[PDB]
RNA sequence: UAAGUUGGGCACUCUAAGUUGACUGCCGGUGACAAACCGGAGGAAGGUGGGGAUGACGUCAAAUCAUCAUGCCCCUUAUGAUUUGGGCUACACACGUGCUACAAUGGACAAUACAAAGGGCAGCGAAACCGCGAGGUCAAGCAAAUCCCAUAAAGUUGUUCUCAGUUCGGAUUGUAGUCUGCAACUCGACUACAUGAAGCUGGAAUCGCUAGUAAUCGUAGAUCAGCAUGCUACGGUGAAUACGU
């Protein structure tokens, strides 16, 4: 469904609508509004059929899919089938970079246990 | 004609102030007072030396100013205002100096000194 | 603008020494010719440096510091070869930083 | 040890900054200024003797 | 990253082309840091110098992902008790 | 240790105003909550028609406390009347910090509902005032033989 | 005149130098007449006018031998030395400091006004051109009241949003790119796309602050091949209360 992708909730405006497509934000689709000249208009989903269409095949334009979840898996878990300390740090929220993990535990792993071992 | 003329000084801002003979009606920059003012709706304060000094007024006004926020030099208006008028007349102290308007309040900023920063907040202490 | 004239700058960190050197100058300036500009100021440039009362801790108590420049600028109108003299012949003393100009 | 750091900053390098500019006569790296290439300490205790140019202190 | 372009540290290429051009190693040394992967140096067993003894890796062709500035790190488990 | 006056504000002209709006002010923004409440007060006269001044000073009556209690000692508590400084101050402190309790989406309604609610007698503004004075002269009998 | 840009002007602002002023000092009362308290005028500024610097005898056998200096003690084919790489930055957890959040005084888009202070010579980077962008070309002026940093932001006016884990928030991750440095893998910074976390005002306890203060917005600098939510100063808006001991 139903305008585009898949999940798009009815009687609401262009410029929000279009993002809880898994692919893309919110500039992106102010491009594809440019394309097909399409615009809200004003709280709420005005879309009649006669620009359904043309946002329904110029939205192919892009990974907009969920092959971008695909992609993103195959990225990783190529990236530590490899060799792979990035793998490594792929488990420890430390991307190839770095973040310096001491109070990093709470993006990822629910501070839950709390237990220290002081002194 | 003629005219007179008074600075005005306030709160890190200076406002020379040209006081013309006239109906009253006010261009500071060539600017009228709306269109350098947020919002404002308290230009009747800076209207306040013509309520009790030459009463009720009016004289119109040409100013050229810059330095500070508006507040500041919108109240840097009023003090070259009263000096300019009594200029005019030493009548006019008597009423001022029992409402003020005039004394170029010396108050503005303060230095920093360790216990400030990015914004101005004094430290704690360390607990437990 | 266009006109005949000599134009100095000073620089010291002293305002007496800095203004009686220039009464020397001016002096002498007009002495040997006319059209003299006074000692004509400019806003005094500061610095500062801020340290801790300290060898290993404790930054809380800090200090500072500065270096004050004064700065002083002179013209002249209708040049000559003695002004220029007036010039070159006296500055001291010498804490001074004159840089002679046209 | 400090003394053999003394020859390390001050031979040649194999590029532009390995470097690191440390006080002349102290021999602290940190707390360095350059205009006057003095470390934090050595420049108030000389400060204070009245040698440098100048007032100091005590207007802002 | 890189300002264009790739590079290597030209001690590496200058080595392993005559390790290359002919039948290649099993085993290399070196230090590898200021250098990188590119398709000449696939197959052979580089070794980056760990911090206390370099161990041999094969390169592999799918090994665009990862590179050769690092493959095991320093830190080794872990420093700490528990685990990921 | 005295007060150092606001002196008036002739939007809509009066002075309570003046010393209301300074409370609103969150962070600094005095034009914001000057916006808002000369807003309120022209809406608080579009609905239900009437007078700024009617259904503003009749409220800030209506929440105004007059008896008030202070504590010193075991557990006792002075019953004590109010300065007409802090009356006022009371009556708007207590009026927007409710006022806030409302709870709607909108800049102005809470308001004009706050005052105009006020002005008939309800609202917790008015319920502040009822339990206030509630366990203020209720127990009056034992601290009042005092300052 | 695009424009103080130039003729002319130094009136005003200003710039930095010299001096006047505020001292119970003038009046009135009170008070051992005295000290002193209270009030009145004047003045811009009245009772140390605001602030800064300044820190008594000494205390904590407080801190520093790792700024430095140094007694004693110890090392010396190494407790001294050079170099590449590495780490000082780990990660079940707690603690403290601070940032941004938990949205309608709010969020997104557009127009639009007001600063102060400080830095730039092998450094500031103007105009114009390319690029969505960080940035890139290019080169004018600039040892500075000249020119560049450098739009100040908050605000004000408008359009939309109409209470949702939302156009709230902005973590983490992948990709594509910018600069610096040789090289950004441990470990730089940065933009663009996509992701779209916890969280809907905080328990027990607890800290700051008496007016240009708190609250709050941004700016400049040092350290500096690149790198500051921190430090220092800079201003902008700007409050409530002080019954009383």
């Amino acid at each position: 469904a139903r305008i585009a992708g898949v999940d798009i909730p009815r009687e609401k405006r262009v410029v929000i609508s279009l993002t809880y497509i898994y692919g893309i934000g919110t500039s992106t689709a102010q491009k594809i509004l440019e394309e097909a000249n399409v615009s809200a208009d004003t709280r709420v989903k005005d879309l009649t059929d006669d620009e359904l269409g043309r946002i329904r095949e110029v939205v192919d334009g892009y990974k907009v899919e969920g092959d971008l979840r695909r992609e993103t898996n195959l990225n990783i878990k190529r990236l530590m089938e490899i060799s792979s300390y990035r793998g490594i740090r792929h488990r420890r929220g430390l991307p190839v970079r770095g973040q310096k993990t001491k109070n990093n535990a709470r993006t990822r792993k629910g501070p839950v246990k709390t237990v220290a071992n002081k002194k | 004609q003629v005219e007179y003329r008074g600075t005005g000084r306030r709160k890190n801002s200076v406002a020379r102030v040209r006081l013309v003979p006239g109906e009253g009606n006010i261009t500071v920059n060539n600017r009228d007072v709306r269109e350098y003012l947020p919002f404002e709706s308290l230009i009747l304060d800076l209207n306040q030396p013509f309520d009790v000094t030459e009463t009720k007024g009016n004289y119109d006004v040409l100013v050229n100013v810059h330095g500070g926020g508006f507040t500041g030099q919108a109240q840097a208006i009023r003090h070259g205002i009263a000096r300019a008028l009594l200029e005019a007349d030493p009548e006019y102290r008597g009423s001022l100096k029992r409402a003020g308007l005039l004394t170029r309040d010396p108050r503005m900023k303060e230095r920093k000194k360790p216990g400030l920063k990015a914004a101005r907040r004094s430290p704690q202490f360390s607990k437990r | 603008m266009a006109k005949q004239k000599i134009r100095i700058r000073l620089k010291a960190y002293d305002h007496r020494v800095i203004d009686q050197s220039a009464e020397k100058i001016v002096e002498t300036a007009k002495r040997s010719g006319a059209d003299v500009s006074g000692p004509i100021p400019l806003p005094t440039e500061k610095s500062v440096y801020t340290i801790i009362r300290a060898v290993h801790m404790y930054k809380d108590s800090r200090e500072q510091f500065e270096q004050r420049t004064h700065k002083r600028l002179i013209d002249i109108v209708n040049p000559t070869p003695k002004t220029v003299d007036a010039l070159m012949g006296l500055n001291l003393p010498s804490g001074v930083d004159i840089e002679i100009k046209l | 040890a400090k003394t053999s750091m003394v020859a390390k900053q001050q031979k040649k390098q194999k590029y532009a900054v390995r470097e690191y500019t440390r006080c002349e006569r102290c021999g602290r790296p940190h707390s360095v200024y350059r205009k006057f290439k003095l470390c934090r300490i050595c420049f108030r205790e000389l400060a204070y003797k009245g040698q440098i140019p100048g007032v100091r202190k005590a207007s802002w | 990253s890189i300002k264009k372009g790739p590079f290597v540290d030209e001690h590496l290429m200058k080595k392993v082309e005559a390790q290359e051009g002919s039948e290649k190693k099993q085993v290399i040394k070196t230090w590898s840091r200021r250098s990188t992967i590119f398709p000449n140096f696939i197959g052979h067993t580089f070794a980056v110098y760990d911090g206390r003894k370099h161990v041999p890796v094969y390169v592999t062709e799918d090994m665009v992902g990862h590179k050769l500035g690092e493959f095991a790190p320093t830190r080794t488990f872990k420093g700490h008790v528990a685990d990921d | 240790v005295p007060k150092r006056d606001v002196l008036p504000d002739p939007i809509h002209n009066s002075k309570l105003v003046t010393k209301l709006i300074n409370k609103i002010m969150l962070d600094g923004k005095r034009g914001t909550a000057q916006r808002i409440l000369y807003s309120a007060f022209d809406l608080v006269e579009q609905r239900s028609g009437r007078d700024a001044l009617e259904v503003f000073e009749e409220a800030i009556n209506n929440i105004m406390p007059v008896l008030e209690v202070k504590a010193r000692r075991s557990n006792y508590q002075v019953p004590v009347e109010v300065r007409p400084e802090r009356r006022t101050t009371l009556g708007l402190r207590w009026l927007v910090n409710y006022a806030r309790l409302r709870g709607e989406k909108t800049m102005e309604d809470r308001l004009a509902n706050e005052i105009l609610d006020a002005a008939n007698n309800t609202g917790g503004a008015v319920k502040k005032r009822e339990d206030t004075h509630k366990m203020a002269e209720a127990n009056k009998a034992f601290a009042h033989y005092r300052w």
